[PDB]
RNA sequence: UAUGUGAUGGAACCUCUCCGGAUAAUUCUAUCUCUUCUG
């Protein structure tokens, strides 16, 4: 098929579609089976049964009202919530607000910390970009949320793999889509400062708990997050209030109160969500992908996306068993 | 009228692919490249995404009336005007093209500026003749003198100039060499003597009879020659300015403007000629002369933000009598039909009368140091997205520094938010802000400097990118580029500068502008943009606190709220997804009123307090930082992120994971969504009915509303061979 | 009231929010970008969208309303004013009136070029000149409340005012206004300035 | 292209007021593609 450079020509043959309505034409395709295309946007796409979670600075052109709000010259009263500012886009700021908290550069006491694989170059493997139409199959699917990557041992695979002799099947190639990156030795530790100014105290205290959680979760960090890489941990030392006193105290009962004032004694999402920060350190644990088109003879394991979608996960459910954390999908063969 | 239509025209393809707001950005860009020269122009191009495929850049790659390249229509343009016209050069094509396209953005894109500018002027021109006699006198001259010199400007300059009816120019002659007026002179010689004699003349335009007073009896026999520009006549640079929000820390609606201004270097020839009836110059004079030697005066337009200091060099004067010596004056007609031969050395030694105090600062800088020029950004061939300030010096090379007009800026803002005087209104308050820096109805008492690095400074590539909160990656192509200057705790960056205060000023005032400069070289604000991500910090010596061991303040947030945790037990033999999804809350907090900026502290509702957190961070597992170069042409290696070979982390990495950690946690919004995008998804071959689309095709050139059905039908063309039936019946026969 | 109810008071231009209680964006913009937002720290707030009835696509009427109620709050009030407000309220006022005036004067010279091919049509131009004239008058009215309160810096009379007199000399000349032709001719009779010629009599005014 | 017993216009600084600022982890797994001929 050879695509028409732009618009409706007179005199291009495509396949049109009609209903009744009101005798007239919804959609234009090339040819009998296509793109079906999507009515609506993403940004109303979300359940109706949650808070609005769009950004507090909305676009208008949602509708292509945007022209008459535009040629008009009201473009900075239609923006912004009518509620205000969330309390993220408030304590780190936004296009038209600025952030009250600064993050500095993190050194290391000596020049030449050490590196992983004896400062030799790893060649990852071939990283692509995620498909969204995954996650949401139906016209009718509602966005499931933020995505979240769970900790493993999955690079003593990636670093055993590269370093390895070419005539090896085993081995990864020199491709012109792969990378070659350096990377750090685990208990490596950098130094850095944050600094802040005009906060509440409540603001103050859950910064506090973020940058330092309880000591079996722990961050991620860095390029290919999927493969296990970046698992980091953040200590906090001392904070230094001025001349003004402050007792953390006062900080752990603000953070109680704003806490409960928000969640309202839910704890589902917060359930799952601590779910995901577990730092899995077992080298027994494996996460793959399911690798789409299972091939040869043999049981070959049950993964496949195409054969997943067939029998135990299905298009209904795919809203679930993904929301729910440390699900597997196969057996081990 | 050729000029305006082309304006119109670009109006008209930015307008369309919905870009009218670099409009002004372009209006300045086209008299940047005029300055830029046109032989040797190379405009940039795409940020190369993909492996090797360079993209399109988002002006100069703007398809306007079927030419898709404007770099091209450009250059077709100037060659058809050349050719049309005579008398034609790039400079006056560029002014040309640039005055339109400013009258076209003020005339299409209102609210892009500000403008209460017309106050205190009105024109006056008086006349009045003499009602008595005046009289006879009996004094006359009886000597002339004739003194040499040269004006070097040490520091840019801005003479104004300006018509009844680009806004503001640099002043010239018609052949492009600058010229300092002999008015601007004249008054600041006046000026100087008025203030050494303690006088407050005002000359009262036209008046009944002559002022007398030794300010207009001395002035009265001074001439003084026009000066051009000896060994400039290239085309000034453009400076911009900005106001702020003290409430919100951004600019206001309408807060930017432009100025040209001069190089630094250039050199204007002095004339003097004072004939009077005296055998030794005034005393007034010889200490105006001591004053201008030490460049201890302003002598341009802009002395606010410490601009038109020079420097007076190389003086020699002659002494004529006009009683006994008139041939050897009438030989060489007072020395400007013929240059004079021998001249006389004049001392004047010393004077520390001036008013001025000079008190030099050095700040260090131990964080990477960026500034952002937008229209520079778009004229240079590297591509960067965004580029630091540099200057030109005629005597020795780009010189990065920060603009007096950011630390001007600066000292205000810190002296109101020490005192709180920020929001105040400003007319008729003779305040601390007032009288350090002055309100529309006053003049300021102190003039900052340029603050010029000193060494060797070297730039660097960094990388920016925006993750998606629903699916993780980047939202879009649109990688970010910067060229900061390296700079690190061990190796920091020095700044030099120079700050001239009055000396009538108070106390009090003094006191302020100390205080002011200690929270400086403090730390508390710092330099240049992207202060937020840990550019430009001030005393940064993170490793001066022996690491921190284990934890102090210490909370478990899920025993206080009983969350059950599900601790649970993982089993070996299944295969776990590597990534999850996690689902949105029910409640969010939305506030109208966030802590204001302009005051340190005020509890109107909650305290607020102020300070820094000192951190350490550990890698449980192998961390990968890529740096922005790579070492191949087809399987790029990569090396660790390094400033000058010490490995470091950027702080943009902390920061985008304490936010993204942070709407995990309170429920808030997602800050980073494309909302703007549409799915597509597959039709089944089957599925109550599983396909229903009708069989249509388009009309003819009619309206495009109309369309014509049709009846589906087979076609040929699409084969394989064409033989007798003896070949199809050989096709089979293959094997099984 | 039967107005805006957005500003405080006349003689201080702030608004303390309640502005988006309104429907009228264009109303709403108006009084946000003109005039001071008070209160001591940002708002941020915005309407809904999905509106009907447009926006109407201009600001002249509500910049003209501004204009109108500015000038009979001095009229009414202006007495317990100080010279501040007086100064700060006059010159708001003018400088709205301006804008409107230009506005009006742009359209008006746009549209001749295209109603010279109309065949001489006598239509809504007439009203679009007619509302030109009343802003000049409306114009002059404030340059000449302004001019009647310039300080009297020196021994002699300042510029200022006689430009200011020579401006709302114009302004009424070209309205086609009498009594504030009158006013603004009474007012430069008692400074003693003389630069109008025979023409410009101040008996035949 | 002046009109003559009378010209301090070298007799006047386009001056004054304004942080090119704000927001963004150089990151990463599900297909792609429509005409098949009674089977
Ligand atoms: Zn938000
Ligand atoms: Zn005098
Ligand atoms: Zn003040």
């Amino acid at each position: 098929i050879l695509p028409k450079d732009g618009e409706l020509r007179p005199g291009d043959l495509v396949y049109f579609r009609e209903d009744k309505k009101t005798n007239t034409v919804t959609d234009i395709i090339p040819v009998r089976i296509s793109r079906t295309v999507d009515d609506e946007v993403l940004a109303r796409k979300i359940p109706d049964d949650v808070g609005d979670v769009r950004p507090c600075v909305r676009e208008i052109l949602d509708k292509e009202k945007q022209k008459e709000i535009a040629d008009a010259g009201v473009k900075e009263v239609f923006q912004h919530h009518p509620d205000g500012l969330c309390p993220a886009c408030s304590l780190f700021g936004t296009t038209f607000y600025k952030g009250r908290i600064a993050f500095g550069f993190a050194f290391h006491k000596d020049k030449d910390p050490e590196l992983a694989n004896n400062g030799k170059h790893i060649t990852l493997p071939l990283l692509e970009r995620p498909r969204p139409t995954w996650s949401m199959p139906k016209k009718e699917s509602r966005v499931p949320g933020r995505k979240f990557y769970v900790h493993h041992q999955g690079w003593e695979r990636v670093i055993k793999h590269s370093n390895l002799d070419e005539s090896d099947p085993n081995a990864t190639k020199q491709t012109v889509n792969n990378r070659s990156v350096q990377a750090i030795k685990e208990e490596q530790k950098f130094q850095f400062e944050v600094r802040f100014e005009n906060l509440r105290e409540w603001e103050l205290g859950l910064l506090v708990y973020v940058l330092q959680l309880e000591p079996q979760f722990a961050h991620k960090l860095g390029m290919g997050k999927a493969l296990g890489f970046g698992s980091v941990r953040i200590r906090v030392g001392e904070i230094h209030s001025g001349p003004k006193e402050l007792d953390e105290s006062r900080l752990v009962s603000s953070a109680m109160k704003k806490m409960e004032e928000i969640w309202d004694r839910d704890k589902n999402v917060l359930e799952k969500l601590f779910r995901l920060l577990y730092f899995n350190e077992s080298k027994d644990i494996k996460v793959r992908y399911p690798k789409l088109q299972k091939e040869k003879e043999e049981e070959e394991e049950e993964s496949g996306y195409m054969e997943l979608a067939k029998e135990e996960y299905q298009p209904e459910q795919r809203r679930n068993k993904l929301t729910n954390p440390w699900e597997g999908w196969g057996n081990i063969l | 009228n050729n000029m305006l239509n082309l304006a119109g025209t670009i109006s008209e393809a930015f307008e369309r692919e919905d870009k009218l707001v670099h409009l002004r950005l372009f209006a300045d860009t086209v008299r940047e490249l005029r300055r830029s020269d046109i032989e040797t122009l190379d405009l940039p191009k795409g940020h190369a995404d993909r492996l090797g495929k360079p993209s399109d850049h988002f002006i100069w790659d703007i398809e306007i009336n079927k030419k898709v390249k404007l770099r091209n229509w450009l250059f077709w343009i100037f060659n058809e005007f050349r050719d049309t016209y005579a008398y034609f050069d790039w400079r006056t094509f560029c002014e040309a093209l640039g005055q339109a396209l400013y009258l076209e953005a003020k005339k299409q894109v209102p609210n892009q500026f500000s403008s209460e500018r017309p106050v205190g002027a009105t024109p006056a021109m008086e006349v009045k003749t003499p009602e008595h006699d005046p009289g006879r006198a009996a004094q006359g001259p009886r000597y002339e003198w004739l003194i040499k010199g040269e004006l070097v400007s040490q520091t840019p300059f801005f003479f104004g100039w300006s018509t009844e009816a680009t806004n503001l120019k640099l002043l010239a002659a018609r052949d492009g060499r600058l010229r300092l007026p002999l008015s601007v002179l004249r008054g600041i010689l006046r000026r100087d003597i008025k203030v050494v004699l303690d006088n407050k003349c005002r000359a009262e335009l036209a008046m009944k009879q002559p002022c007398s007073c030794p300010v207009c009896n001395l002035m009265k026999k001074i001439t003084i020659r026009d000066s051009f520009s000896s060994n400039y006549a290239e085309p000034p640079k453009i400076r911009h300015k900005i106001r702020l929000d003290p409430k919100s820390g951004t600019v206001a609606k309408g807060a930017l403007f432009d100025s040209e201004v001069g190089p630094r270097g250039v050199v204007f020839p002095f004339e003097l000629r004072l004939r009077s009836a005296d055998d030794t110059l005034p005393q007034a004079l010889k200490t105006v002369f001591s004053w201008w030697q030490q460049g201890t005066v302003s002598f341009s337009g802009d002395a606010g933000t410490g601009k038109g200091i020079f420097c007076l060099r190389n003086l020699k004067s002659i002494r004529w009598d006009l009683k006994t010596e008139m041939d050897k004056y009438a030989a060489t007609l007072g020395g400007r039909k013929t240059p004079v031969g021998k001249w006389d050395k004049c001392h004047i030694p010393d004077d520390k009368t001036y008013p001025w105090v000079k008190e030099t600062v050095e700040i260090s800088v131990c964080s990477p140091f960026i500034t952002k020029d937008p229209v520079n950004s778009l004229i240079d061939s590297a591509g960067y997205d965004a580029i630091c300030y540099t200057t030109v010096d005629l005597e020795k090379k780009d010189i990065y520094l920060l603009k007096g007009e950011s630390f001007r800026g600066m000292l205000r803002t810190a002296v109101g938010r020490g005192e709180n005087l920020l929001l105040r209104e400003h007319e008729d308050c003779s305040c601390t802000l007032c009288r350090i820096f002055g309100n529309e109805h006053n003049a300021g008492k102190i003039r900052v400097e340029d603050f010029i690095i000193q060494g060797e400074p070297r730039t660097k590539l960094v990388d920016r990118v925006a993750i998606d909160r629903f699916t993780a990656g980047a939202k879009d192509k649109f990688k970010f580029d910067a060229a900061p200057i390296v700079g690190t705790p061990t190796n920091k960056l020095k700044f030099r500068g120079n700050i001239w205060i009055h000396r009538d000023l108070d106390g009090l005032a003094c006191e302020s502008l100390k205080l002011a400069l200690e929270d400086i070289e403090n730390g508390l604000y710092p330099f240049g943009g992207l202060g937020n991500a840990g550019f430009g910090w001030v005393n940064y010596n993170p490793l001066s606190h022996p690491a921190q061991e284990e934890n102090k303040a210490d909370f478990s947030l899920t025993k206080k709220m009983e969350l059950n945790w599900s601790m649970k037990e993982l089993s070996t033999d299944k295969i776990y997804w590597p990534h999850y999804f996690l689902p949105f809350g029910k409640k969010v907090l939305r506030e109208k009123t966030p802590p204001s900026h302009a005051c340190i502290d005020e509890n109107e509702d909650s305290e607020l307090y102020s300070g820094k957190i000192v951190c350490t961070l550990e890698t449980r597992t192998p961390l990968i930082i890529p740096d922005s170069e790579f070492q191949g042409e087809e399987h790029k290696s990569y090396d660790f992120f390094n400033l000058n070979g010490e490995l470091c982390i950027p702080g943009s990495e902390i920061r985008g994971m304490i936010s993204s950690v942070f709407e995990a946690l309170t429920n808030s919004c997602m800050r980073i969504f494309d909302e703007k995008k549409r799915l597509s998804w597959r039709m089944n071959p089957n599925k109550n009915r599983r396909e229903l689309d009708d069989f249509i095709p388009g009309r003819v050139t009619n309206d495009r509303k109309m369309e014509e059905m049709k009846e589906y039908r087979y076609p040929f063309y699409d084969q394989a061979i064409t033989a007798n039936d003896k070949q199809n019946k050989y096709f089979d026969q293959w094997e099984a | 009231s039967s107005a805006f109810s957005g500003l405080k008071i006349p003689e201080l231009s702030v608004d303390p929010a309640e502005v988006f209680k309104s429907d009228n964006p264009q109303l709403v913009s108006v009084l946000l970008d003109e005039f001071e937002l008070q209160e001591q720290r940002p708002f941020f707030s915005g309407l809904i969208p999905e509106k009907q009835i447009n926006i109407a696509l201009k600001k002249s009427p509500q910049l003209k309303k501004l204009a109108c109620h500015l000038l009979e709050a001095y009229e009414i009030n202006g007495r317990r004013w100080k010279h501040a407000d007086r100064r700060r309220v006059l010159e708001k006022a003018i400088r709205l009136l301006e804008k409107v005036s230009n506005e009006l004067k742009g359209d008006i010279q746009k549209l001749e070029n295209n109603v010279k091919e109309s065949g001489k049509d006598s239509e809504e131009l007439n009203k679009t000149r007619e509302k030109h004239g009343e802003i000049l008058a409306d114009m002059g009215r404030a340059y000449l409340h302004r001019a009647k309160i310039i300080r009297p810096k020196g021994f002699t009379i300042p510029a200022k005012k006689k430009e200011s007199l020579r401006k709302a000399l114009d302004f009424c000349k070209e309205a086609k206004a009498r009594h504030l032709a009158g006013l603004v001719g009474l007012e430069m009779d008692r400074c003693d300035m003389s630069d109008f010629d025979s023409e410009n009599s101040l008996e035949k005014l």
